[PDB]
């Protein structure tokens, strides 16, 4: 059977960044007991149907999976911007699959601080759809050369959520595992 | 140095539009968070609109569909176009450059006013001292636009004692202030005090003798 | 949406002092936090970011502390440069930039009450068609003060507007302005015009009046 057990309740997800993808094929997989739980809070499919999900064949199936916030949920969506778009992960106008989420507080946030999770907060350019940036250069936000050293207009890339269970549930950890089908 | 320089600010009816212009220096628009923020009178801070280095924009739903941000890479400079201005608009802008949303760089500032009034010299009356030791005395600078006004006592001899209040915008849309200033009450008699009003907006000087009322 | 508050709205000191302004989040916002000092007509300049911290060439007395929903600026040994108003800012905040509404730092001295003064509404304005009357409160600490306007002892509500001085740098001082405004109509409909100012440094309320017509 599909090995979506090894995906959807993998015991660490990838930073959004850093998203992780898992090729899935030569398997049988029930699409409708996915759509059936009532564990996702988002359960979102584009040029597909969720019921019709099962009749259907696919070329080549892609999970990819990450966490993100709960306010940035909303940009796992074709067509739209922002930080986690526009410079971590992408997807295209034309993407044909599903976007499934849930949040993931009692697992990804720690009291003082989870800090393993990790989002890109400068990039000169916006990634183009399913692109992966994983450099640590230091970004240079001036005119004045950084040569590796942190500093004024020379930043590190990359910041940490630092998920807290006592967060405002936009400030919370939502899993997220994005469904694209080549179909 | 790393410094923003603001500049367009001006009078704008409403309905109208105007273009405010940021030119940097120490760092490079295009590879930044730039943003506009705005002060009204005597209220707190309100963001208005950002753009991404990568050209995402983003706005406050105070603004959005009436102001657009945007930028010119070749020289440095940032701009902000807002169309159908309203007064609830007016306001000091800013500029400022957010590193992690926290703005450590920002702007001088320019003021824009948005108002349906025209220029128009202020009316100038005496706030007369009391016939009934220390005396109070003054006047009321009326029904100008736009600010600012200023205001002197004998040609500027007189200082100690002056309180000159900030204007009040009235329900006309033209602007108000006093000035009044505390003497000895024995000096009433013996000294003449005389305001000095200039609004070079109108190119208006008056010069307002303030005596006590006949008896 | 999360709401960000600030308590105390204003807060009187003295150099030497140690100084805490709190500010609120309605939900966890972690350490999602920045401080800002700013003066009048000035931009505002970033003291502390990330909740705890400090801005490079910030002096080390300002500091910052707090996670989740309960922030605080600390101002260790208050200088006089300091005295400013003070804004709290929700990072990577949905909405965007949300401020905290301000705490507004002043000098504290001892308790002084106004000197109130009335004016009539002058010959020449009352020729035109409108009548500005005129209360003033004179050299006073604290700001807290309350002006109720009064004609023929019926208490008036919504044609007064106020303007108040900042605090004045010789003595720590405020004085304060109401204008009441009627028609000349209106005006001369009735006979006893009344200020009544309340105020800490005063025992009982303050009354200056006079009757329409009378030397
Ligand atoms: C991931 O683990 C959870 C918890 O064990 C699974 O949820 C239950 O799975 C069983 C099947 O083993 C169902 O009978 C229950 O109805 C499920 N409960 C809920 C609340 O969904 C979940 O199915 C697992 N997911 C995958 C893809 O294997």
């Amino acid at each position: 059977l599909c090995p979506f057990g090894e995906v959807f309740n993998a015991t660490r997800f990838a930073s959004v960044y850093a998203w992780n993808r898992k090729r899935i094929s030569n398997c049988v997989a029930d699409y409708s007991v996915l759509y059936n739980s009532a564990s996702f809070s988002t359960f979102k499919c584009y040029g597909v149907s969720p019921t019709k999900l099962n009749d259907l064949c696919f070329t080549n199936v892609y999970a990819d999976s990450f966490v993100i916030r709960g306010d940035e949920v909303r940009q796992i969506a074709p067509g739209q911007t922002g930080k986690i778009a526009d410079y971590n992960y992408k997807l295209p106008d034309d993407f044909t699959g599903c976007v499934i989420a849930w949040n993931s507080n009692n697992l990804d946030s720690k009291v003082g601080g989870n800090y393993n999770y990790l989002y890109r907060l400068f990039r000169k350019s916006n990634l183009k759809p399913f692109e992966r940036d994983i450099s640590t250069e230091i970004y240079q936000a001036g005119s004045t050369p950084c040569n590796g050293v942190e500093g004024f207009n020379c930043y590190f890339p990359l910041q940490s959520y630092g998920f807290q269970p006592t967060n405002g549930v936009g400030y919370q950890p939502y899993r997220v595992v994005v469904l694209s089908f080549e179909l | 140095q790393v410094q923003l320089v603001e500049s367009g600010g001006g009078l704008v009816q409403p309905g109208g539009s105007l273009r405010l212009s940021c030119a940097a220096s120490g760092l490079t628009v295009s590879s930044n968070y730039m943003s506009w923020v705005r002060q009204a009178p005597g209220k707190g801070l309100e963001w208005v609109s950002v753009i991404y280095s990568g050209g995402s924009t983003y706005y406050a739903d105070s603004v959005k569909g009436r102001f657009t941000i945007s930028r010119d890479d070749s020289k440095n400079t940032l701009y902000l176009q807002m169309n159908s201005l309203r007064a609830e608009d007016t306001a000091v802008y800013y500029c400022a450059r957010d590193v992690a949303d926290a703005f450590d760089i920002w702007g001088q500032g320019t003021m824009v006013t948005v108002s349906s009034a025209s220029t128009k010299g202020p009316s100038v009356f005496p706030l007369a001292p009391s016939s009934k030791g220390t005396a109070a005395l003054g006047c009321l600078v009326k029904d100008y636009f736009p600010e600012p006004v200023t205001v002197s006592w004998n040609s500027g001899a007189l200082t100690s004692g002056v309180h000159t209040f900030p204007a009040v915008l009235q329900s006309s849309g033209l602007y108000s202030l006093s000035s009044v200033v505390t003497v000895p009450s024995s000096s009433l008699g013996t000294q003449t005090y005389i305001c000095n009003v200039n609004h070079k907006p109108s190119n208006t000087k008056v010069d307002k003798k303030v005596e006590p009322k006949s008896c | 949406d999360i709401v960000m508050t600030q308590s105390p709205s204003f807060l009187s000191a003295s150099v030497g002092d140690r100084v805490t302004i709190t500010c609120r989040a309605s939900q966890g916002i972690s350490s999602y936090l920045a401080w800002y000092q700013q003066k009048p007509g000035k931009a505002p300049k970033l003291l502390i970011y990330a909740a705890s911290t400090l801005q490079s060439g910030v002096p080390s007395r300002f500091s910052g502390s707090g996670s989740g929903t309960e922030f605080t600026l600390t101002i260790s040994s208050l200088q006089p440069e300091d005295f400013a108003t003070y804004y709290c800012q929700q990072l990577n905040s949905y909405p965007p930039f949300t401020f905290g509404p301000g705490t507004k730092v002043d000098i504290k001295r001892t308790v002084a009450a106004p000197s109130v003064f009335i004016f009539p509404p002058s010959d020449e304005q009352l020729k035109s068609g409108t009548a500005s009357v005129v209360c003033l409160l004179n050299n006073f600490y604290p700001r807290e003060a309350k002006v109720q306007w009064k004609v023929d002892n019926a208490l008036q509500s919504g044609n007064s507007q106020e303007s108040v001085t900042e605090q004045d740098s010789k003595d720590s001082t405020y004085s304060l302005s109401s204008t009441l405004t009627l028609s000349k109509a209106d005006y001369e409909k009735h006979k006893v015009y009344a200020c009544e100012v309340t105020h800490q440094g005063l025992r009982s309320p303050v009354t200056k009046s006079f009757n329409r017509g009378e030397c």
